[PDB]
This record gives C-alpha cells, sequence and structure tokens, in this order.
DNA sequence: GCATGGCGCCCGAACAGGGACTGTG
DNA sequence: ACAGTCCCTGTTCGGGCGCCA
C-alpha cells in the first residue's frame, strides 16, 4: 500500500524543462530484474504506464542489493536533479553508539521498500518518466512514470526522512518516555519497560506504520543481544564496530590506498592509535585511481603496525549522563595526534586522531590546542557538552604561552598528565637585549628577475659577511640573513632586522615548518642560550641596519 | 478586523540565506526546543519542509541579571540581503543626541515585533533547523509568520507603530532621546542616575499599557555613560637614560606613527645611531635630538585631520591583545584615519578567559558605535577562526551580532599602542 | 558504460589578501 | 604617490575513499 500522507510540492527551476535523454545499453541478465520489478511496482500502484505524449526520459539500472538476494531499482536522474529546485537537507549528522544510553528492552526496524512508500508530488511525476527494454530489445520496452520517491534524486531522501519525522510526531507524543533513533527508515527503538510490555509497543508503532503505508518486514532485530545498528555491534553493556576487513595485496593502486586509508579511519572510532599519515602521502600530487603507487618504507611499515591493531578486537562503553566526561589526547607522532574519551578509566567511550597539519610553521602547544577544540565540538555533538580535559602539557608551560602569544586562546577546564612525550615551546626570544653579546645586524635583498640574492650580516664587533644566492625570494634572504647571524652567532646573540616577515615566523616560536629553512633556523635557535631578535624599520639609515642593506643589495638596485 | 503586511521585496539578482546549523549543547537545544514549541503554539512560526531551499542558524543565550534563554537568529545573511529594504524604504534615522547624552539604558523591546504579522512571500527566508543531539533525529525546520528577533527589517516595520507608543512618552519628557536599534531601545537623558533610573522604570510602564513586554531581570551600574568614553591615543615612552636598542624601538613607533599625523619627524633621532653599534651600549640624547623627541611628543596629542563621519562606508574595528587582561581598539573607515580609539580592562565579579573577554570587548565595541553612529563596525578579531567559532556563542551576551573577520599580525611594531611612558621616580 | 543525501578523512587547485619592491610620473 | 607585480600564507571548495541509509 502506498502512504496517505501529503505530497510535498517541488517544482522545477525557472525557464527549464524536464530531461529527455535516452536509455543506455543493459544486461539481457539484469533487464529481467528491472522488469520484473516494475511488474510489482505497478500492481502495487507505485509506478504507472505511461502514453505517448509524455517527452521525458531518464536511463534506469539496477545494482546487487545488501545480499545480493534481490535488486534494487536506481535511476540515473542526474539530469533531472540539476533542473531540479535545490533542498534543504534536513540530515544534519551521525547517530554514534557512543552517545548512546542503556535501555532495559531495544529492538530496530526497517521499512521495506521505504522510499517507494511515500507518495510524490504528482504533478512532477512528470518528469520520472524511463523506458523498460524487451528482453530481446525488438521494439520498445514500456515507458513507466514513478508514483513514489524514486532513488536517485536530489528530493527523495530530505522528502523522507522530513515525511517520516511527521509520521513518528503522533507515536512520539504519547510515548514520551520511548527512545527513538531515525537515519532514514530505519528505526532504533529502546525503552526501561519489560521485555514483553516492549513489544507492545513495538506493535503499537510496527503497526502504527502500517496505517501509514510503512510496512515492517519481520527482517528486524527483536530479541537479539548482538544488534547491527548503522555499522556496529550493539550489545547490552558494550558495542563496537562491525567486522572490519583491510584488504591484502602485493602491489597497489592509487585507489586502493584510499580504500585502505578510509576503512582504517573508521576504524579509529575506537581502535586506539590508529595512524594513516604515510599511507596518505603515497596519494600526494594530481594521480589517478588506476595508478599503481609503490609502497614506501614507512607504509609497509605503518600498515603493518596499524595491521596489528585490529587483530585483538576493540569495544566501546555505552553513555551515563550521571558523570562528566574526560577526554584525553597524545602526541603520536611529529604532527600526529590520537585521543580517547571515556567516563570510566579502562573504559574508554570512543577514541580518534587529530593529525591535520594547518599552517607552514606552527609548533605543538597550537596544534594542541587544535585537538581540544576538534574534540570539543565533536563531543558537543555527540554529547552535547564539552568534556575534561588531560593533556600532556605542563601548567606552567601553557600559561607562558597563553600570556605570551599575541591572539587570544584559550583551553576548557583540564589537568596536567605526565605521560611521555610532553608538549613545550624549545626556545623563548629574549624580552631585553644581552649585555655583552655580538649584536648581529642582518638583511638580505634579490631581484625578481635574475633571482639571485645577497644575505649578509655586520656585527659591532666589526665581523662581516655576505653570501650569494642562486633563486631566491627578497624574503627568504630576510632569512638567510638571520640564519647566517645564528651560524655564526655566540650562546648569546642579539640580532637586528627590518622583515617583519621573517621576525614574523620566528616570534610565534615555531618548532616544525614545511621550509627546510626555517627547521635550521629553528635547530640552531634551541642550541642558543639566550636569543633577541628585534626590528627596524627598513631604508631608514638606522644604526646597522644602514650598512648591510648597502652590502646585501650591491648588483641589484646599482643602476637601470 | 484584518491586520496588514508590509512587502518585503527582495533585492534583484539576490538569492535567500542558507546557511548550515552549527551543533548546540544540551542545554542550548533543550531550552531553544521548548522556546519553539511555544511560538509555535502561539502562531509565531510555523513548520515548514525540505521543500523550502532556506536557512539560517539559530541559538540560544542567558543574559546578565536574567536566568531564562534568549532565541537568537542569526539573520547576519539575512540583514545582509535584506539591507536597500531596511536601509532605504523604511529606515530608522539615528540622533547624535544620546551621543551626548549624560546616561543611556538599553531596553530589549524587541518582543513588540511578534505582534505584527511577516509577509507570507518573504517568510520563506526566515527558515531555520533545529538539531537534535547526538542526531536522534533529522533537524525540525521552522519559519517565522511574524516580524523576528534579529532581522533588521522588523524594526523597520514597527517603525509605524513604535513612534506613536512613544509620542505620548517624548511629549511629557522632551529631553529625553530613544534611539531604536534593532531588538534595542537607547534610552538617554541628563537627568540623574536616581531619575533616570525611574523615567526608565516610567518608560517600561508606558509600554506595558500598549502590550509591549519588557522582560525583567532577578535584580542580583549597568547603563552606558556616554562621558567616560575617552579618545585616549599614543605615547612615547619617557625614560632617563636611553639604549640603541631603545632608540630603535622608540624610532619604530615614531615611524609608524609618522602614517597617522604627518609632522612627526625622525631625521634627528635617527643621527643618534649614526653607525653600527652594541644594543645595550647607551646614548645620550642630544640637544637637537632632545627638542625633535618633545616636538613630536607634542604632535601625539592633537588629533589627526580628515577624520569625519561618512555613512556611505562601512565602520572597521580593530582589537589588539595587550595582555594583563588589558585590551585596545580602533575605529576607523579609512587607513589611519580613525573615529575613535579606547581600551578594555578586567572582569568584575568573573574570571580571565582570553577568549571570553574578546566577546565581552567585541560586544563593548559594538554598543560605542550603536551610539555613536546607529551602525555596527566590522571587527578584525586577533584569534583563530576557530578558537573562536568554538566559543563566542558560549559568552555572547546580545541580541544582535556584528560582521566579523579574523586576522593575525603580531606586534612587530613593537607594542604600538600601550604603555610605554615611565622615568625614574 | 553505473544515482542520491548525510558525515568523516586526505589532497590540491583556485581565489583572497597583505607587505614590499618597481616603475612612471 | 599610486597602480602593477611578486611572494607567501590562509581559506574554501571539489574530487576520491570510508561508513550509514
Ligand atoms: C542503501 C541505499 C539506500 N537508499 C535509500 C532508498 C531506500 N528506500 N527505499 N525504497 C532507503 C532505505 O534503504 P534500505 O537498505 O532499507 O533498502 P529498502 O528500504 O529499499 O529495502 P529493504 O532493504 O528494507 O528490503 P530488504 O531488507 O532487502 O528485504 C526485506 C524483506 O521483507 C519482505 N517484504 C518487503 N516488502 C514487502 C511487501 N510489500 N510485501 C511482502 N513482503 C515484503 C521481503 O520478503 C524482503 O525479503 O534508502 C538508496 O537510495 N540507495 C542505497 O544504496
Ligand atoms: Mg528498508
Ligand atoms: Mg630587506
Amino acid at each position: 500500500p502506498i502512504s496517505p500522507i501529503e505530497t510535498v510540492p517541488v517544482k522545477l527551476k525557472p525557464g527549464m524543462d524536464g530531461p529527455k535523454v535516452k536509455q543506455w545499453p543493459l544486461t539481457e541478465e539484469k533487464i529481467k530484474a528491472l522488469v520484473e520489478i516494475c511488474t510489482e511496482l505497478e500492481k502495487e500502484g507505485k509506478i504507472s504506464k505511461i502514453g505517448p505524449e509524455n517527452p521525458y526520459n531518464t536511463p534506469v539500472f539496477a545494482i546487487k542489493k545488501k545480499n545480493s538476494t534481490r535488486w534494487r531499482k536506481l535511476v540515473d536522474f542526474r539530469e533531472l536533479n540539476k533542473r531540479t529546485q535545490d533542498f534543504w537537507e534536513v540530515q544534519l549528522g551521525i547517530p554514534h553508539p557512543a552517545g548512546l544510553k542503556k535501555k532495559k528492552s531495544v529492538t530496530v526496524l526497517d521499512v521495506g521498500d521505504a522510499y517507494f512508500s511515500v507518495p510524490l508530488d504528482e504533478d512532477f511525476r512528470k518528469y520520472t518518466a524511463f523506458t523498460i527494454p524487451s528482453i530481446n530489445n525488438e521494439t520498445p520496452g514500456i515507458r513507466y512514470q514513478y508514483n513514489v520517491l524514486p532513488q536517485g534524486w536530489k528530493g527523495s531522501p530530505a522528502i523522507f526522512q522530513s515525511s517520516m519525522t511527521k509520521i513518528l510526531e503522533p507515536f512520539k507524543k504519547q510515548n514520551p518516555d520511548i527512545v527513538i533513533y531515525q537515519y532514514m527508515d530505519d528505526l532504533y527503538v529502546g525503552s526501561d519497560l519489560e521485555i514483553g510490555q516492549h513489544r507492545t509497543k513495538i506493535e503499537e508503532l510496527r503497526q502504527h506504520l502500517l496505517r501509514w503505508g510503512l510496512y515492517t518486514p519481520d527482517q528486524k532485530h527483536q530479541k537479539e543481544p548482538p544488534f547491527l545498528w548503522m555499522g556496529y555491534e550493539l550489545h547490552p553493556d558494550k558495542w563496537t564496530v562491525q567486522p572490519i576487513v583491510l584488504p591484502e595485496k602485493d602491489s597497489w593502486t592509487v585507489n586502493d590506498i584510499c580504500k585502505l586509508v578510509g576503512k582504517l579511519n573508521w576504524a579509529s572510532q575506537i581502535y586506539p592509535g590508529i595512524k594513516v599519515r604515510q599511507l596518505s602521502k603515497l596519494l600526494r600530487g594530481t594521480k589517478a585511481l588506476t595508478e599503481v603507487i609503490p609502497l614506501t618504507e614507512e607504509a609497509e611499515l605503518e600498515l603493518a603496525e596499524n595491521r596489528e591493531i585490529l587483530k585483538e578486537p576493540v569495544h566501546g562503553v555505552y553513555y551515563d549522563p550521571s558523570k562528566d566526561l574526560i577526554a584525553e589526547i597524545q602526541k603520536q607522532g611529529q604532527g600526529q595526534w590520537t585521543y580517547q574519551i571515556y567516563q570510566e578509566p579502562f573504559k574508554n567511550l570512543k577514541t580518534g586522531k587529530y593529525a591535520r597539519m594547518r599552517g607552514a610553521h606552527t609548533n605543538d602547544v597550537k596544534q594542541l590546542t587544535e585537538a581540544v577544540q576538534k574534540i570539543t565540538t565533536e563531543s558537543i555533538v555527540i554529547w552535547g557538552k564539552t568534556p575534561k580535559f588531560k593533556l600532556p602539557i605542563q601548567k606552567e608551560t601553557w600559561e607562558t604561552w597563553w600570556t605570551e602569544y599575541w591572539q587570544a586562546t584559550w583551553i576548557p577546564e583540564w589537568e596536567f598528565v605526565n605521560t611521555p612525550p610532553l608538549v613545550k615551546l624549545w626556545y623563548q626570544l629574549e624580552k631585553e637585549p644581552i649585555v655583552g653579546a655580538e649584536t648581529f645586524y642582518v638583511d638580505g635583498a634579490a631581484n625578481r628577475e635574475t633571482k639571485l640574492g645577497k644575505a649578509g650580516y655586520v656585527t659591532n664587533k666589526g665581523r662581516q659577511k655576505v653570501v650569494p644566492l642562486t633563486n631566491t625570494t627578497n624574503q627568504k634572504t630576510e632569512l638567510q640573513a638571520i640564519y647566517l647571524a645564528l651560524q655564526d652567532s655566540g650562546l648569546e646573540v642579539n640580532i637586528v632586522t627590518d622583515s617583519q616577515y621573517a621576525l614574523g615566523i620566528i616570534q610565534a616560536q615555531p618548532d616544525k615548518s614545511e621550509s627546510e629553512l626555517v627547521n635550521q633556523i629553528i635547530e640552531q635557535l634551541i642550541k642558543k642560550e639566550k636569543v633577541y631578535l628585534a626590528w627596524v624599520p627598513a631604508h631608514k639609515g638606522i644604526g646597522g641596519n644602514e650598512q648591510v642593506d648597502k652590502l646585501v643589495s650591491a648588483g641589484i638596485r646599482k643602476v637601470l | 478586523s484584518p491586520i496588514e503586511t508590509v512587502p518585503v521585496k527582495l533585492k534583484p539578482g539576490m538569492d535567500g540565506p542558507k546557511v548550515k546549523q552549527w551543533p548546540l549543547t544540551e542545554e542550548k537545544i533543550k531550552a531553544l526546543v521548548e522556546i519553539c514549541t511555544e511560538m509555535e503554539k502561539e502562531g509565531k512560526i510555523s513548520k515548514i519542509g525540505p521543500e523550502n531551499p532556506y536557512n539560517t542558524p539559530v541559538f540560544a543565550i542567558k543574559k546578565k541579571d536574567s536566568t531564562k534563554w534568549r532565541k537568537l537568529v542569526d539573520f547576519r545573511e539575512l540583514n545582509k540581503r535584506t539591507q536597500d529594504f531596511w536601509e532605504v524604504q523604511l529606515g530608522i534615522p539615528h540622533p547624535a543626541g544620546l551621543k551626548k547624552k549624560k546616561s543611556v539604558t538599553v531596553l530589549d523591546v524587541g518582543d513588540a515585533y511578534f505582534s505584527v504579522p511577516l509577509d507570507e512571500d518573504f517568510r520563506k527566508y526566515t527558515a531555520f533547523t533545529i538539531p537534535s543531539i547526538n542526531n536522534e533525529t533529522p533537524g525540525i525546520r521552522y519559519q517565522y509568520n511574524v516580524l523576528p528577533q534579529g532581522w533588521k527589517g522588523s524594526p523597520a516595520i514597527f517603525q509605524s507603530s513604535m513612534t506613536k507608543i512613544l509620542e505620548p512618552f517624548k511629549k511629557q519628557n522632551p529631553d529625553i532621546v530613544i534611539y531604536q536599534y534593532m531588538d534595542d531601545l537607547y534610552v538617554g537623558s541628563d537627568l540623574e542616575i536616581g531619575q533616570h533610573r525611574t523615567k526608565i522604570e516610567e518608560l517600561r510602564q508606558h509600554l506595558l499599557r500598549w502590550g509591549l513586554t519588557t522582560p525583567d531581570k532577578k535584580h542580583q551600574g549597568y547603563e552606558l555613560h556616554p562621558d567616560k568614553w575617552t579618545v585616549q591615543p599614543i605615547v612615547l615612552p619617557e625614560k632617563d637614560s636611553w639604549t640603541v636598542n631603545d632608540i630603535q624601538k622608540l624610532v619604530g613607533k615614531l615611524n609608524w606613527a609618522s602614517q597617522i599625523y604627518p609632522g612627526i619627524k625622525v631625521r634627528q633621532l635617527s643621527k643618534l645611531l649614526r653607525g653600527t653599534k652594541a644594543l645595550t651600549e647607551v646614548i645620550p640624547l642630544t640637544e637637537e635630538a632632545e627638542l625633535e623627541l618633545a616636538e613630536n611628543r607634542e604632535i601625539l596629542k592633537e588629533p589627526v585631520h580628515g577624520v569625519y563621519y561618512d555613512p556611505s562606508k562601512d565602520l572597521i574595528a580593530e582589537i589588539q591583545k595587550q595582555g594583563q587582561g588589558q585590551w585596545t581598539y580602533q575605529i576607523y573607515q579609512e587607513p589611519f584615519k580613525n573615529l575613535k580609539t579606547g581600551k578594555y580592562a578586567r572582569m568584575r565579579g568573573a574570571h580571565t578567559n582570553d577568549v571570553k573577554q574578546l566577546t565581552e570587548a567585541v560586544q563593548k565595541i559594538t554598543t560605542e558605535s550603536i551610539v555613536i553612529w546607529g551602525k555596527t563596525p566590522k571587527f578584525k578579531l586577533p584569534i583563530q577562526k576557530e578558537t573562536w567559532e568554538t566559543w563566542w556563542t558560549e559568552y555572547w551576551q546580545a541580541t544582535w551580532i556584528p560582521e566579523w573577520e579574523f586576522v593575525n599580525t603580531p606586534p612587530l611594531v613593537k607594542l604600538w599602542y600601550q604603555g610605554g611612558h615611565h622615568h625614574h621616580h
């Protein structure tokens, strides 16, 4: 039976007409499937045969189902969708087991031919016209036109979900105490009644739907502890991902690496420490899904260590609102971070990782801060609150930071945990000049046409140096200078410069970078004991600044 | 007895807003769902489907002295697309008055707007979607059927009414100036605080007789005083002795300053660093040097020339983190042509949470702008997009929301806007 | 020669903005 | 004294994959 629920009004974008794309070559064998199906949807009144006047059409096709025991008709309304009004999607996120609370009784149902049970706006039906070929392709098959939500349309998912919510509204009102998670047509109903009483409600519901056209086949979990839901196994007290099967092969293609990392990342949900960093580098730069990329050293190793983790399966524990949450993070590797949120020490509620490296030059504090924020958000989405943080960073370290960094910054309630490695700033620039230390005035310059460059320094103790540079940028030189000044520097040095660019990078105390040079500058700074970089308006004839310039900009701005 | 509506012609080639909803907290949602059930009951809003292609985010807030949650829509983007409507067809005029008054109070009169019905056509654009915790269910969508709290177009419509409601009050009190900017009413007078508050209490009353509600507080000063507002500019440090480092830095500021005021001269001071010396090395300021310095120090007193406000341009606000819980900001329309410049101190009855402070600071700057130009500035916030987008709502306390923008640019100019002048005692 | 919506991750291209040279006036 | 250009960095948006339906 179709549904008695009001259809949602849909329209095509202004000035545009229906689709008139022809039916493409189909498997004679496959065709069978569709012809079978269309004969059913016909008597069921879900679709309708149509006359000659209808000029629209859209290629259709089948695809194996979950158990490959049947087939799901799909339509290629790709051309229709572009000519169709926009919809605001009502699906905001995805449920998560770790956000689920315990309930004495539970059940989960699904809707047989779900889309196919929600009436499709009448006047829009015209365009949903398609054509089924004859078993032998002698003469035109039967032209059909959907009367219900057709798979492969912008509107179907959102229409249904919205209409499926309207259906559950009454029922929800009457039984405030029942919990119903609805993802599409997938229903998870959990309560604190007794097994039998439960079944009752479930009968109401299952029937309630039936009055609305939402048929409910007996392929819905009833009295089973292992509940198959949203890709997980839901147990009375615990849960976990469903069997996760990493691919096993000698050589790999680009696409193969994707399928891999995507699998591994989906496992990061609960399997702590999973890393895909290196594996991901393999797909750097334009490539092609087919191209056969080779697993480097790391990757081979990573995939391995990462493979030894999926050995001993893990489980997650459900959510208890009766006690605040805890999220702990640790520094995985350079750039990489992993975390886990729990309520009881060993019982991890859920795990994850944060590797995204944002920026050219940063450090650990800032990245650490990023994860905090990343988790905070993710936590509000699942539980609605922000958890307490256990961070491997000195309370003193951080205070220094936020009280010295020029940008506003903050971390919620958090406590220090001495679980190595530990985050810390690797050096600090002196606030005031150091007495009795070589004062390096540094600069550099370059020709934006020859790309040649001189980066030089000159000190008060009369020492001096300039180096020539093949193809550089007016910026890099200024950088080089400071490098030179730091190399040839002592253990306590003063460095004045006119380069904000340079000065800028250094002042944020970086401990990582994509810039070769900077890492060198970095390294050199750690080794130092008391550094102090100063700034001075370029071309203003100040102290030694004036001189270095004269030097470094020797043969790049003389004459034209 | 029917009740009319004003059609809201949207600007040509203007598409409505389509903003995704940002995840709210346990309480925020709870409270928001409740606020929405009633509003839907009182017919303020109605449930919509996905056939409507528009959206705007919403959230909730709990104000000072208040323990009731207030719905808050971010029509910021709708406001932008509906500007010609409220800035041209029907625009609330800004009186230069309260800028001058000795005391201004702000009333949340906004609730009035629910009283008038919103045009049917423009309604599609007021859509909003309430999220659900851990995504139990697909977001519920609603749209307003009455002027909504937060759209600049609402105060534009009610203008007709509000004025009438006030003609009496404005008659008996010919000195009090009242400005209506969005959901608020700025009431300013020269009276004494005690009498002022009273006149306010009378205004609240006056409003009640005309059915308008003004949320009341749990009552545990508050009101703004456009007098203690002082534009304070740059100050060259003054010390007994001087080192190269010092003179350099000084030339720093001065040089940067020469951008604001063109009078600054650096010539003589530059001479002091004539030649490559050590930093800690001490230097005595010469006769011509000392003059120039003081000569300059004088210039920094008279504000620039050409700082004339111009309604046809946007208003830009910049905040500098000075630390120690101290903050500084400048508001301008064209670079180096500051229209104002102040600071921001510590929290009373609260803590030192870096972010929260900016949040408070930003709001501070905004009202001052409202009071002074009856426009909101575009803020250049000194904090990472995420850090901010993570907690600004958690500390926000105003019905309006400014148009912010993020930026990072350290004190390369070495503390160009803070305390420097401190000689020996 | 094979579709839709939603979220996640990773990658890189496209576009934006801001300081600093450069040339012409 | 003001565009025109270059370097560098940050943000958004699109493609692929994973997972759900
Ligand atoms: C995965 C996927 C989903 N979807 C959209 C469209 C689809 N809605 N519909 N129709 C909705 C729900 O997905 P679901 O995975 O539940 O598929 P659907 O609801 O289409 O069929 P379902 O999977 O529920 O059906 P089965 O699990 O294969 O079989 C259930 C059994 O019940 C009996 N049964 C079902 N209907 C009837 C009936 N009318 N009369 C008698 N017996 C019936 C029958 O014996 C069958 O074996 O998501 C999509 O567009 N593409 C996809 O790739
Ligand atoms: Mg189904
Ligand atoms: Mg230079």
